[PDB]
């Protein structure tokens, strides 16, 4: 009742999502729901999620974690880069000052450029917006 | 149970064409700002007109879209700066719309000082306290 | 149609202000200034620039009452007692002032213009220097003019 | 050579309205009009924004008064905020 | 009939609702909307619109059986720049006319439903219209800045001849400039003093 | 608890919407950077406060016409001597001061301003005279 | 010598319709269309293929425009696929 | 009339995307990306470029999967874990998947282009080689992009 499989499905209703892929685990997290807008300012009313995830993290203690940040097309090219390595940077330090050891994290942020939808459309630049947390 | 992660609002139409739109406007706009960078380089900043000082280092947050005069007498005001403007106000009035949040007074003078481009300038002399306006001469 | 009120009305304000000097902060208003004083212990910890999560309640109240008038400036002050250094002083209630009009610019304020800004105990309000942020010296005040 | 301005604006940034005019009914912020032949005149503190002024003037005090054509709304700036103005006619 | 009169009753009823329901949908995004149409910051230096330059790229028209023409680009300029003395809102472009209409059964309610979303795209294709406009004039003086820094259309310009005290006993004006657009912005066919852009 | 802002972008056209806006606000930004021409301040050519007592009265002026009557007058008013080095010419120089408590330093630094390129202003405060110069 | 283009595609290449037109309802793609005099103008990012086009631009994005004559009827490739396309007038 | 829906529901596709995962078909959706994900062992025999005929029905269904979206580029790829060479490896992958691209080609899809590639397990994902196409390294996925 306070296990793995309780933590995601709560995580489901927290709206963060979470893939299992083989040896790899990577929780993708709504920057619109989880941060405070075009800012590295942390959201803290979504503190729960937030709460859910280093309960989520804590499972998995050895692990190298890659963070990594993501916007969508909007905006200059530098203002992505910077936006996005902010947001995956400010979520990375949350992570170690939420009690990972400092060389595990590890902290990346891409303007825009994997893209995990289209661009062109609203619903799915709002699903580009996004950070990637994959570890092992 | 499937979830994709960001279930937000309930958007309608209005703001959905006003942002693609938007975008369409913007990146346009991106591109007009790196053809008028790179045919005239910036050569020089406005920090060194006005340069930052104690009590210009209080911080504002500032959604403003009038007049200049009653805006700068604003930050002038709360900076304890004197203000004073040099030439007379042109007839068609000089307008800004400052809309930011929390910087200090040095760089919201400096973001004054960049909307108003050729009408109107914006100097500080922090060895005294004055905040100087200066219309143009046309 | 006009609009007779602003969606604000004056019993709301006059009960506003005496549920704010109910719970200690305190209310003055000459003539059209207004002035909010709150003591520091009742938002932030001791010598820290970190709200208490409590605190946004007594924030949520501010900005409602906040929201009865029209004004153009909003300015937002801070002091307190002296810890290690005026520079230590200046810095943390610079940043006591600039979170809590952060707080203030992102909920519904009409304002324009919100003036953050922190001293370093160079307005002390008692000669009474008797602790850190339980001092009545230590305080962070919203003073604005209402418009017309 | 244009005209000056036009000379009621002397007469309309005091409160005295043209002669054979008809006055509008500004709702919603400290303004006259008035409509004297197809052109409204404003007395006005605050500032216009959108609908486009054919003249205007200024006396000692901040009082502007502009000459435009007849539109329904005008948009000022009060303080920085942006406000509009209803008129009839 | 009855049918389609239930239609047409739905239909002005419907149109107003998507009005009404988009005009504080507009006034929700006020702040937002002014820092993207800012015409203000794009004005001239003696407050001057700047024109509003179209740009066509890859033209093709076939005329007949035989002939067609190319070109690579197009600029046409419409909406000459002229002296303006408040710029342009958005509000002049988008603000959509809201009326309350006071003017009024099971073919009704299901062909009035129908008149209903009738009304409600037929504001949507009016809303289209409009941010299709107001981005057509944005735009077009955005690339004229562009044109303008690449050397391709001429800056205005004006003239202020000054005159002193004007006037006879009854009335003078004390400083009397007249100021005028001699030159008007025009493409420069020249095509060697155009400036190519560069980034990195 | 807290709340979160107000009018938000809290939706999904919004958010872009609203980035769009702060792009499209730091690039109006970045090329009122380039286009604004700025000038030194050791090199703007203006006039200094030249600092004399005499020049630091609180005075008060509504005033506008010919640049050569006030600074005669305001000079008489700092009891200056007042010296015209130039031609002035048949449209005459224009002003405006209309203030109401300034000093008259500042006074004379904003029709040193109002000149620009037709006129300038020398005050020499130990001979104590102010020469309007000609071009 | 031919004509250039027509000079309405500038505006047709943005969704502004020509003076004097009227609206048709594209249906199955993200197309617009308007008939001005004996013409119908298209506004699109898709390819047009069947009814035969008298003129073209494109924007900077993709965006095109075609002047035609009035077919009920556009084919258009999307991707790749070729899809039809309903107007009507 | 236009269409509603293009002879597909959003609760069909649930429903195939909870029955595949109930099968062991890996499916996972990030935003308009997905991938659907068979294990080796679940349609070839070993070490094998040969369906087994009971796969061709769940085969049928991830075409029947495949046949709800709007698709442009499915593309399918192969690895599996080494068995006597990496070129055997990466011919054998190659064959595995141009046949399972014949099949979805010649059953109902509507994507315009089939991209069928094969590796030699250059991206294990886990570390676990105990498997030859019992190993989960050893996988097919069709991968694509849902086209609006």
């Amino acid at each position: 009742r306070d296990s793995k499989r309780k933590i995601i499905r709560d995580l489901q209703k927290q709206d963060i999502q979470y893939v299992e892929y083989g040896d790899t685990r990577t929780l993708i997290i709504p920057t619109d729901k989880y941060f405070m807008f075009s800012s590295p300012r942390l959201n803290e009313i979504c503190y729960p999620g937030l709460n859910n995830v280093i309960r989520l993290l804590n499972f998995y203690p050895q692990s190298t974690i890659y963070v990594a940040g993501f916007t969508d097309n909007v905006g200059s090219r530098s203002h992505k880069r910077k936006l996005s390595q902010a947001q995956a940077e400010t979520m990375m330090t949350f992570l170690w000052a939420n009690g990972i050891a400092a060389k595990r994290l590890k902290a990346e942020g891409y303007g825009d450029k994997n893209a995990i939808s289209d661009n062109a459309i609203i619903h799915g630049s709002a699903q580009n917006r996004r950070i990637e947390i994959q570890w092992f | 149970k499937f979830k994709k992660p960001p279930i937000n609002n309930p958007s309608d139409d209005a703001t959905i064409k006003l942002a693609e739109a938007a975008v369409s406007v913007s990146d346009s706009m991106l591109e007009m700002a790196k053809v008028e960078k790179v045919i005239t380089p910036p050569s020089k900043d406005n920090t060194l007109t006005i340069p930052n000082a104690y009590n210009l280092q209080a911080r504002a947050s500032v959604d403003w879209s009038g007049p200049i005069e009653e805006l700068t007498a604003r930050i002038a005001k709360a900076a304890h700066f004197r203000f004073r403007v040099l030439g007379k106000s042109p007839s068609v009035p000089v307008l800004i719309s400052i809309s930011t949040k929390d910087e200090s007074l040095a760089e919201i003078l400096r973001d004054i000082d960049y909307q108003a481009g050729k009408k109107a300038s914006i100097h500080v002399y922090p060895n005294s306290q004055v905040v100087e306006l200066r219309y143009a001469k046309i | 149609l006009p609009c007779r009120v602003d969606g604000a009305c004056d019993a709301t304000i006059i009960k506003m202000m005496t549920d704010l000097n109910k719970k200690g902060i305190k209310v003055a208003s000459v003539g059209q200034n207004y002035l909010i004083s709150i003591p520091a212990s009742a938002l932030f910890a001791d010598q820290s620039p970190r709200l208490n999560w409590a605190s946004y309640s007594l924030l949520n109240e501010i900005a409602a009452f906040l929201k009865q008038f029209r004004k153009i400036a909003i300015t937002v002050t801070s002091y307190s007692s002296k810890y290690v250094s005026v520079k230590r002083e200046r810095a943390l209630t610079l940043a006591r002032s600039r979170v809590v009009s952060e707080y203030l610019w992102s909920q519904g304020v009409d304002s324009r213009i919100i003036f953050t800004q922190g001293l370093g105990s160079d307005k002390p309000i008692t000669s009474y220097t008797l602790g850190g942020d339980r001092s009545p010296n230590a305080r962070v005040e919203i003073t604005f003019r209402r418009a017309v | 050579i244009p005209p000056s301005a036009n000379d009621l604006l002397l007469h309309v940034l005091e409160g005295v309205p043209p002669p054979g005019s008809r006055r509008l009914v500004v709702s919603g912020g400290d303004a006259r009009a008035w409509l004297s032949n197809e052109k409204m005149y404003v007395r006005t503190n605050l500032t216009i924004l959108s609908p486009g002024w054919l003249a205007s003037m200024t006396s000692a005090d901040g009082t502007h008064a502009y000459e435009m054509q007849k539109s329904p709304v005008l948009l000022v700036s009060w303080h920085g905020k942006v406000m509009q103005l209803k008129v009839e006619g | 009939a009855l049918k389609e009169t239930a239609l047409s009753v739905g239909a002005q009823a419907g149109l107003a609702w998507r009005a009404k329901i988009i005009d504080e949908q507009l006034n929700k995004q006020a702040r937002n909307l002014d820092a993207i149409y800012d015409f203000n910051s794009l004005v001239l230096e003696h407050n001057i619109l700047p024109p509003v330059l179209l740009e066509g790229r890859n033209t093709l028209n076939l005329a007949d059986a035989q002939s067609i023409r190319i070109s690579d680009r197009t600029y046409k300029v419409a909406k000459q720049a002229h002296f303006i003395t408040t710029p342009p809102t958005w509000r002049q472009y988008l603000w959509m006319d809201y009326v309350k209409p006071e003017a009024p059964k099971e073919i009704w309610c299901i062909y009035t439903e129908r008149g209903w979303k009738n009304g409600i795209d037929q504001a949507n294709t009016i809303l289209e219209e409009n941010i299709a406009r107001i981005k057509e004039d944005f735009g077009g003086m955005i690339l004229y800045r562009k044109l303008l820094a690449m050397n391709m259309v001429s800056p205005p310009y004006v003239s202020h001849t000054d005159l002193g005290v004007t006037g006879d006993g009854s009335e003078i004006h004390i400083d009397d400039r007249v100021l005028r657009i001699t030159a008007l912005p025009e493409l420069n066919v020249n095509s060697a003093e155009w400036r190519a852009a560069v980034a990195k």
